C-alpha cells in the first residue's frame, strides 16, 4: 500500500511522528502568546497588535489559557508519549501493540480539539489549573478529560511491551530505557488519578448541568495530587533522553545503569504524595500534613541531584575521550556543534538555578515568602520551558531523521543551534526578570501592563523581561522556520532513517547485577507507591468527603 | 578508565548522597525552627471552617465592615475580611502596630489571595472557607494588598490597603 | 582514570546555588515577619 512502506515493518515510527508533531504544533501555537506574557511582565501591552494578528483572543487570561493548556498538558503530553513508548519499543526492537497506539493518538486528538474548542471561543478561561469555582465550558473538562485518559492507553501499551518481552526472556535483567518507561508509566498512573477523581467525581457533573457546585478545597487537593507528578511525568522523558542517549551523542558512555535505574526507582516512590507543597497557603489543611509533603518534597529533589552527577560525570568522561584535559578541559571537547547535545546541555544548566527554586518553593514556610509570585513562573520556566523543552528541541536532529528519513541539511543544523542559544539565554533573561519581579511582590496571572503604574520598584526587572519577550519572540520565530523546513522537505534519503536510535552504552560494575537485581521487583515497588500515596492523602482525602462543602461556579470572563 | 572508573563513581556517588541528605536535613532542621517561633503566625488555620459564600456577605462578621475590626484579648484584633471579585472589605483595613492581629478571610465568589505586601502573610482566599492566619505589624504605615491569584477579569486590578496605626 | 573534578565542580556551584537561594529566601521570609 506504501511507497514509504516503512509502516509494515516499523510502522510504531508512524505513531511516533504524529504524536510529536502534534506536540511541536501545540507548542507552536501556546508558545505564539508567551512572548506576550513577555512583555506584559515587561510593562508593555502588546496584546493591541496580538489582539489585531490573530483576532479572536478576547483576554490576557485566554492568551495565558492557550499557552498554560497547549504548552504545558497538551505538549508536554504528546512529547512523554511518543518517547516513553517509541524507545523501550526499539531498545527491545519489538512492535508496540498498533491497535492500541493509533487509540491512543487518537483519544489525543480529540480530546484535545473537543477542548481547544471552547478555548479560541472564550468559553472556558479558567486556566491550565481550572481551579473551582471558576467554571468552564463542559467541553473543556470532557476535552482534558479524554486527552489525559488517552495515557492510560499508552501505560497499557508499554505494559504489553514490558509482559511479552519477559515471555521471550525467562531469568532477564528489564532492559534499561524499557525498565525507565515501566516504573514511569505507573508513576504515571498512581498520579493521574487525582485529577482523574476530580473530573468524574466533580468538574464533569458540574459543569455538564449535572450539579450546582465543587467544594473548591477538595477540588483542588484533587487537582494537585497529579499536578505536581506531571511535571515529573514532563521531566522523565527528556531524563531518558539525557541519561540514555545523550552521553553517546557526546562522545561517550553513560557511566551507571544501576544509578539511572535508582533515580527513577525514586520518581515513582516520592513523585505522587507530595503535592501539599502546592498547598502550603491553603486553608482546611492541618500544618503537619503540609509539614510532612515538606519533608518528602525535599526528598524527591534527591534523585534529580543524584542525577547531576551521574550525568555530569558521563559528559565529564566523554569530554576527556574527546582529548578534554583542564578541570574545564572536559567542557569545551563536547560537541557544541550539535543541537540534539547543545539543546538538553544548556537546558541542564538553567536547571542549577531552576531547581534551587523549587527546594526553596519547598520548604513551607519559606513558600509564603513568593508563592504566587512572578518567582514561581520563574522557577518553573527554567525547569519546563528550558529543561524539558530543549531536550525536546534537540531530539530533533535525531528522532526526525530515525522517524522520516529527512536529514539534517548543514544549515539547517547551524539554525538549530542559533534557535537553541537563542531559547536558552531568553529564558535565562526571562528567569531574571521574573525571579526578581517575583520577590518585589509582583505577582502572576496578572495583566501587569494594564496597571502600569503598580511596580514602582519593578522597573528594572521589567527591563530583562521585555527583552526576553523581543529575544525569544525571535527565538521562536526561526524555530518555525526551521521546523516547517526540516518537515516541508521533499529530499529524504532515509539510510539515516532505518538508522536506530543512538542509545549510548553502560559502564558496568561488579555491583550491577545483585542491585540493579533489588530495583526489578516492579510490582512490589509500585505497591509501596500506592501505600505512600494512601498514607499521605489519606487522612486529609478522610476529612473533606466527611465535609463537602460546594459552592456555586461562576464565570468572571 | 573503563571500570577503574566505575569504583570512583559509584564511591563519589555515596559521598553525594550523603551531603545532599545532610544539607536537606539542615534545611529541615531550619523549616522547623521558624515553625516554633512567631513567624509561623502566617500557616493557615488547618482546623475546616465552612461559611456560605451566597450570605457571607448579607450574614455574619463579614455581612458589616464597620464590624470587621473585632478586639479579642488584652493585645488582640480579629480582622474579619472579605475578598470578592475585585476589591476587598473593607478597605482599608486599620490595625494597631504592635498588635497580634487574626485575619479571618473568605469569599463570596471564587479564589482570591491575600498578600500583604511586606510580610509573610500570604493565604489562599476560599469560597466556601474562612481562611485564619496571625501576624503582628511591627513597624506602622501603610500596607498594601495584592489578589495574587487569577479569580477572573478584574483580576490584575483587585488590591486592597492595610494601615497600621503609629 | 582519575579524579572526576569536572562533576564535582558541577555539584559545587549546583551546591552554592542552592545555599545562595535557600540563605537569601530565608532571610526575607526574616525581613518580612
Ligand atoms: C517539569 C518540571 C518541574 C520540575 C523540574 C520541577 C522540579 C521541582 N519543583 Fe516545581 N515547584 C515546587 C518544588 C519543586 C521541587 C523541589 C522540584 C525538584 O524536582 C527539583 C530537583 C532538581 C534539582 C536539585 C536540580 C538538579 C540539577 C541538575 C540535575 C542539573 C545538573 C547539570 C548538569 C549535569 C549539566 C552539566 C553540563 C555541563 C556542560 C557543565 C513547589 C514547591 O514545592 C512549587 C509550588 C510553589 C508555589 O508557591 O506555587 C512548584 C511549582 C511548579 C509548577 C508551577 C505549578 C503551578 O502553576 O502552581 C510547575 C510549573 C513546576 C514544574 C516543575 N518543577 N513547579
Ligand atoms: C516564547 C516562550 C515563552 C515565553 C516568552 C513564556 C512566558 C511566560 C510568561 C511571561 C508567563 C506568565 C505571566 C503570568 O503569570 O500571567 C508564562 C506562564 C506559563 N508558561 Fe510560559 N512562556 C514561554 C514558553 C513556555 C513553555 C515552553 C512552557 C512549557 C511548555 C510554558 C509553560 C507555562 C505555564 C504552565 C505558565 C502558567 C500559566 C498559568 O499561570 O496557569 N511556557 N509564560
Ligand atoms: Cu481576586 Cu485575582
Ligand atoms: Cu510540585
Amino acid at each position: 500500500s506504501e511507497i514509504s512502506r516503512v509502516y509494515e515493518a516499523y510502522p510504531e515510527k508512524k505513531a511516533t511522528l504524529y504524536f510529536l508533531v502534534l506536540g511541536f504544533l501545540a507548542l507552536i501555537v501556546g508558545s505564539l502568546f508567551g512572548p506576550f506574557q513577555a512583555l506584559n511582565y515587561g510593562n508593555v501591552d502588546a496584546y493591541p497588535l496580538l489582539k489585531r494578528l490573530l483576532p479572536f483572543v478576547q483576554s490576557y487570561y485566554q492568551g495565558l489559557t492557550l499557552h498554560g493548556v497547549l504548552n504545558a498538558i497538551v505538549f508536554t503530553q504528546l512529547f512523554a508519549q511518543a518517547i516513553m513508548v517509541y524507545l523501550p519499543a526499539r531498545e527491545l526492537n519489538m512492535r508496540p501493540n498498533m491497535g492500541l497506539m493509533w487509540l491512543s493518538w487518537w483519544m489525543a486528538f480529540i480530546g484535545l480539539v473537543v477542548a481547544a474548542l471552547p478555548l479560541l471561543a472564550n468559553e472556558a478561561t479558567v486556566l491550565y489549573t481550572f481551579y473551582p469555582p471558576l467554571k468552564g465550558h463542559w467541553a473543556f473538562y470532557l476535552g482534558a478529560s479524554v486527552f489525559v485518559l488517552s495515557t492510560w492507553v499508552s501505560i497499557y501499551i508499554v505494559l504489553d511491551l514490558w509482559r511479552r518481552w519477559k515471555a521471550a526472556n525467562p531469568g532477564k535483567v528489564t532492559p534499561l530505557v524499557t525498565y525507565m518507561a515501566v516504573v514511569f508509566w505507573l508513576m504515571w498512573f498512581l498520579a493521574s488519578l487525582g485529577l482523574v477523581l476530580e473530573a468524574v467525581l466533580f468538574l464533569l457533573p458540574w459543569s455538564f448541568g449535572l450539579v450546582e457546585g465543587v467544594d473548591p478545597l477538595v477540588a483542588r487537593t484533587l487537582f494537585w495530587w497529579t499536578g505536581h507528578p506531571i511535571v515529573y511525568f514532563w521531566l522523565l522523558p527528556a531524563y531518558a533522553i539525557i541519561y540514555t542517549i545523550l552521553p553517546k551523542q557526546a562522545g561517550g558512555r553513560l557511566v551507571s545503569d544501576p544509578m539511572a535505574r535508582l533515580a527513577f526507582l525514586l520518581f515513582l516512590l516520592l513523585s505522587t504524595p507530595v503535592g501539599f507543597h502546592h498547598q502550603f497557603a491553603d486553608p482546611g489543611i492541618d500544618p503537619t500534613w503540609k509539614m510532612i509533603h515538606s519533608v518528602l518534597t525535599l526528598f524527591v529533589a534527591v534523585p534529580s541531584l543524584m542525577t547531576a552527577f551521574t550525568v555530569a560525570a558521563s559528559l565529564e568522561f566523554a569530554g576527556r575521550l574527546r582529548g578534554g584535559r583542564g578541570l574545564f578541559g572536559w567542557i569545551r571537547a563536547l560537541p557544541w556543534d550539535n543541537p540534539a547535545f547543545v539543546a538538553p546541555v544548556l537546558g541542564l544548566l538553567g536547571f542549577i538555578p531552576g531547581g534551587a527554586g523549587g527546594i526553596v518553593n519547598a520548604s513551607f514556610t519559606l513558600d509564603y515568602v513568593v508563592h504566587n509570585t512572578a518567582w514561581v513562573p520563574g522557577h518553573f520556566h527554567l525547569q519546563v520551558a528550558s529543561l524539558v523543552t530543549l531536550t525536546a528541541m534537540g531530539s530533533l536532529y535525531w528522532l526526525l531523521p530515525n522517524l522520516t528519513g529527512k536529514p539534517i541539511s548543514d544549515a539547517q543544523r547551524r539554525l538549530g543551534l542559533a534557535v537553541v542559544w537563542l531559547w536558552f539565554l531568553g529564558m535565562m533573561i526571562m528567569a531574571v526578570g521574573l525571579h526578581w519581579a517575583g520577590l518585589l511582590n509582583v505577582p502572576r496571572r496578572a495583566y501587569i501592563a494594564q496597571v502600569p503604574d503598580a511596580y514602582p520598584h519593578a522597573a528594572v526587572p521589567m527591563v530583562f523581561n521585555v527583552l526576553a519577550g523581543i529575544v525569544l519572540l525571535v527565538a521562536l520565530l526561526l524555530f518555525i522556520y526551521g521546523l516547517f523546513s526540516v518537515l516541508l522537505s521533499r529530499e529524504r534519503k532515509p539510510e539515516l532513517a532505518e538508522a536506530p536510535l543512538p542509545f549510548a552504552e553502560v559502564i558496568s560494575g561488579p555491583e550491577d547485577r545483585r542491585l540493579v537485581l533489588a530495583m526489578d521487583r516492579i510490582g512490589f515497588w509500585f505497591a509501596v507507591a500506592a501505600i505512600l500515596v494512601v498514607l499521605a492523602y489519606g487522612p486529609t482525602l478522610v476529612q473533606l468527603f466527611g465535609h463537602l462543602n460546594p459552592v456555586p461556579g461562576w464565570r468572571l470572563w | 578508565d573503563q571500570h577503574k572508573a566505575h569504583k570512583a563513581i559509584l564511591a563519589y556517588e555515596k559521598g553525594w548522597l550523603a551531603f545532599s541528605l545532610a544539607m536537606l536535613f539542615v534545611f529541615i532542621a531550619l523549616i522547623a525552627y521558624t515553625l516554633a517561633t512567631h513567624t509561623a503566625g502566617v500557616i493557615p488555620a488547618g482546623k475546616l471552617e465552612r461559611v456560605d459564600p451566597t450570605t457571607v456577605r448579607q450574614e455574619g462578621p463579614w455581612a458589616d465592615p464597620a464590624q470587621a475590626v473585632v478586639q479579642t484579648g488584652p493585645n488582640q484584633y480579629t480582622v474579619y475580611v472579605l475578598a470578592f471579585a475585585f476589591g476587598y472589605q473593607p478597605n482599608p483595613i486599620e490595625v494597631p502596630q504592635g498588635a497580634e492581629i487574626v485575619f479571618k478571610i473568605t469569599s463570596p465568589d471564587v479564589i482570591h489571595g491575600f498578600h500583604v505586601e511586606g510580610t509573610n502573610i500570604n493565604v489562599e482566599v476560599l469560597p466556601g472557607e474562612v481562611s485564619t492566619v496571625r501576624y503582628t505589624f511591627k513597624r506602622p504605615g501603610e500596607y498594601r494588598i495584592i489578589c495574587n491569584q487569577y479569580c477572573g477579569l478584574g483580576h490584575q486590578n483587585m488590591f486592597g490597603t492595610i494601615v497600621v496605626k503609629e | 582514570e582519575e579524579k572526576p573534578k569536572g562533576a564535582l565542580a558541577v555539584i559545587l556551584v549546583l551546591t552554592l546555588t542552592i545555599l545562595v537561594f535557600w540563605l537569601g529566601v530565608y532571610a526575607v521570609f526574616f525581613a518580612r515577619g
